[PDB]
């Protein structure tokens, strides 16, 4: 029938991000640290080691750019491979990072010519290959702020795949969404891929900070290298929508009390329900899935303080 | 690897700057008085000074370059400090950059030494000539056994620059056995230098 | 008083292999990363390996790569460095050192702020000689000169004190110099004045760690 087990450790952070960027490498948490607050900034790879994170290597230090770029980080099996790009063009100009341990890193300056994302907002994220009939892809995806007409002709979601570990940006992924609904503002997207399918986690509202509504909507692979998406109503009443995962090819969502998560709750499969409740809040609470069964749920409870819940769930 | 100067130099009280271009990353001084002795941290970060070091002792890090900054040297500023950073494969030092403190010049008071009894009876004696508390390093030793010149079988031995004086000292030995130290009687010892308008020859007998 | 002290160091057989050891005192081991550093005599400072907090990562330099081992014992606060087949190349003085930083492994020699006192290792076949001291007696006017010297020895180094630590004035210490044989000969004078020539007693103390010989020489003209 079920297995749900819930233990927690905590991590102190001497590096006071402006923000956090989760990810596994080799079945082990490490952090995409900013830190910009003379102004020395860094875009600092820390890595856990005990309860404290280390910090290993800075990449901006090795960056003829300026200002904070977009991080484009993907995990594959043998290695990272982490994307500084400028925002502000025809061409967009990536600094391209790549590692096998977590510490050793080998810049080289990319060029994405006449890319498609321009007119599109961009957000920084981690993602994993999407594998596309025996080949695998990274995915760079950007959204359509504002709509006013329904535009058949151009798409509102655009990805731009790469299918040599980030060299080249040669292909286009089709994505087809369908309830684009006109006049608000749309942003941080980014790409959720599991088990080789390919879904989206987006918000909808009318400013980065005053409205921020979770939405998520899940594709099918159509034709060779087309995807249509749907949204997944995950709507609890008297409860806000946060991050979504996936654990045995199930759903795992979490909501809060209210817009300030003072509380948070965990479904599993909409079946089963915990409750997260920091002794701050659960503000900002993230899913960083480690394993199929295995899966981590990350805030911070202070400037410094992680807090990480580690999550076993198996449905039968 | 990281471009370091062979050797600076600068008179008391005076403000110097060492260099360093080659490298990507931070930088850091690290000064050794004599090889073999540990060094010490100076400067490591960019801008940052340990708390025993004192206030004179700068850093600034302009581009790929990097410079050391002393002001008003001191006699006890006297050291090899070297470069720390990053190469482009992985952590490197520089080659080394030797300080010295400009001062008036100091003739050798020269010390001629006969060897000692049982030296002579253990198959193998050799004369010691010593030069002492001189500047600067421009010195020569040319060994003179009955009127005639030696070379090849006497090697030199050079003191670093000293932290209270800023005199050196040299150390010669000539290498000779006892079947060809007993067929002479006079040894000299020519010393040749920058601040002496004659060569001061010391000679001793062997009785 | 954060402090280094290494231990090991010594005459190691070609081919065999070293251990270096490395207490750490005064700051909070295990929270920094730790690395070592050689410099072989006379050559300048070259870097030898890294470990990071808990021991995550360990990088080595080109000359040591697939032969050094570096490994920390947080609980005993050591870093012990383990180099195998010892070449010529290997001889030199070690020194373990400090990062200013906490929970920071960065890829870097600049962030140094602790330096241990350093270990002398010689990569050698020839076996540990005597130190043989013979006194040198001048043949001056107002200031006269007296001094040993340290003949036929092997290998590196030698501490020589005069008083046992009491006359430091004047006191010149001298480099060794290689001999044709193989043995070294380091000397030290003292600058003394030439009324002090029978009412002070002056004695040379010779020490050599490798062979255990302690000889006091007195220098009477
Ligand atoms: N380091």
């Amino acid at each position: 029938h079920v297995f749900i087990r819930t233990e927690l450790s905590f991590i102190k952070n001497n590096v006071p991000c402006i923000r956090d960027m989760f990810f596994i490498y080799k079945r082990e948490l490490y952090n995409i640290c900013l830190d910009d607050l003379e102004d020395e900034t860094h875009i600092y790879v820390q890595k856990k080691v005990k309860d404290s994170w280390i910090t290993l290597n800075d990449l901006f230090k090795e960056t003829d750019l300026t200002g904070r770029p977009h991080i484009f980080a993907y995990v594959d099996v043998e290695e990272i491979i982490i994307l500084l790009c400028e925002d502000e063009k025809k061409d967009m100009t990536c600094h391209r990072f790549y590692s096998n341990d977590g510490k050793e890193y080998n810049n080289a300056e990319i060029t994405i010519s006449d890319y498609i994302l321009k007119d599109k907002l961009l957000s920084s994220y981690v993602s994993l290959p999407l594998k596309i009939e025996n080949r695998e892809y990274f995915l760079i995806c950007g959204v359509s702020p504002y709509k006013f007409k329904d535009d058949n002709k151009k798409d509102d979601i655009l990805c731009m795949a790469s299918h040599d570990k980030g060299e080249t940006w040669g292909t286009k992924i089709v994505i087809k969404y369908d309830n684009y609904k006109l006049g608000v503002q749309y942003f941080f997207l980014r790409p959720y891929i599991s088990k080789n399918d390919l879904s989206f986690h987006f918000y909808v509202g009318d400013n980065i900070n005053n409205v921020k509504n979770v939405n998520f909507i899940e594709c099918t692979h159509e034709k060779d290298l087309e995807f249509v998406c749907s949204n997944r109503d995950f709507l609890k009443d008297n409860k806000v929508l946060q991050d979504v995962s996936t654990l045995n090819d199930e759903y795992i969502v979490s909501y809060g009390n209210d817009n300030n998560f003072a509380e948070c709750y965990i479904f599993f499969n909409n079946e089963n329900s915990i409750l997260i409740k920091p002794e701050a809040g659960c503000y900002g609470g993230t899913f960083v899935k480690i394993d199929e069964n295995r899966a981590l749920f990350i805030y911070s409870s202070s400037q410094g303080i992680y807090n990480i819940h580690t999550i076993y769930y198996a449905n039968y | 690897a990281l471009t370091q100067p062979s050797s600076v130099s600068a008179n008391p009280g005076e403000t110097v700057k060492i260099t360093c271009s080659g490298g990507s990353s931070d930088y850091g001084w690290y000064q050794q008085k004599s090889p073999g002795s540990a060094p010490v941290t100076v400067i490591y970060e960019n801008n940052k000074r340990p708390s025993d070091i004192p206030s004179r002792f700068s850093g600034s890090k302009f581009g790929s370059t990097h410079t050391l900054t002393i002001t008003g040297v001191q006699a006890d500023d006297e050291a090899v400090y070297f470069c720390g950073s990053r190469d482009t494969n992985n952590g490197a030092f520089g080659a080394g950059t030797t300080l010295t403190v400009l001062r008036t010049v100091a003739a050798p008071s020269v010390f001629i030494f006969p060897p000692s009894d049982e030296q002579l009876k253990s198959g193998t004696a050799s004369v010691v000539c010593l030069l002492n508390n001189f500047y600067p390093r421009e010195a020569k030793v040319q060994w003179k056994v009955d009127n005639a010149l030696q070379s090849g079988n006497s090697q030199e031995s050079v003191t670093e620059q000293d932290s209270k004086d800023s005199t050196y000292s040299l150390s010669s030995t000539l290498t000779l056995s006892k079947a060809d130290y007993e067929k002479h009687k006079v040894y000299a010892c020519e010393v040749t230098h920058q601040g002496l308008s004659s060569p001061v020859t010391k000679s001793f007998n062997r009785g | 008083a954060v402090t280094l002290d290494e231990s090991g160091g010594g005459l190691q057989t070609p081919g065999g292999t070293l251990s270096l050891v490395c207490k750490g005192s005064g700051f909070t081991f295990s929270s920094y990363e730790m690395q070592w550093v050689r410099q072989a005599p006379g050559k300048g400072l070259e870097w030898v390996a890294d470990i990071c907090i808990g021991g995550s990562y360990t990088g080595y330099g080109p000359a040591v790569k697939g032969r050094a081992t570096i490994s920390r014992d947080d609980g005993q606060s050591t870093v012990r460095l383990q180099l195998n087949n010892l070449r010529a190349e290997d001889t030199g003085t070690y020194y373990c050192a400090k990062t200013a930083r906490s929970d920071y492994c960065i890829t870097g020699l600049d962030d140094i702020d602790a330096w241990g006192h350093g270990t002398e290792v010689i990569v050698s076949s020839a076996s540990t000689k005597g130190p043989s001291v013979f006194p040198l007696a001048p043949s001056s006017g107002g200031t006269a000169a007296l001094g040993c010297l340290v003949k036929d020895y092997f290998p590196e180094p030698v501490t020589v004190s005069w008083n046992s630590g009491a006359l430091t004035s004047g006191v010149h210490t001298f480099p060794a110099v290689l001999q044709s044989s193989g043995l070294y000969s380091l000397s030290s004078v003292v600058t003394v004045p030439s009324s002090s020539l029978g009412t002070q007693t002056y004695i040379c103390n010779v020490n050599h760690k490798p062979s255990n010989t302690k000889v006091d020489k007195k220098v009477e003209p």
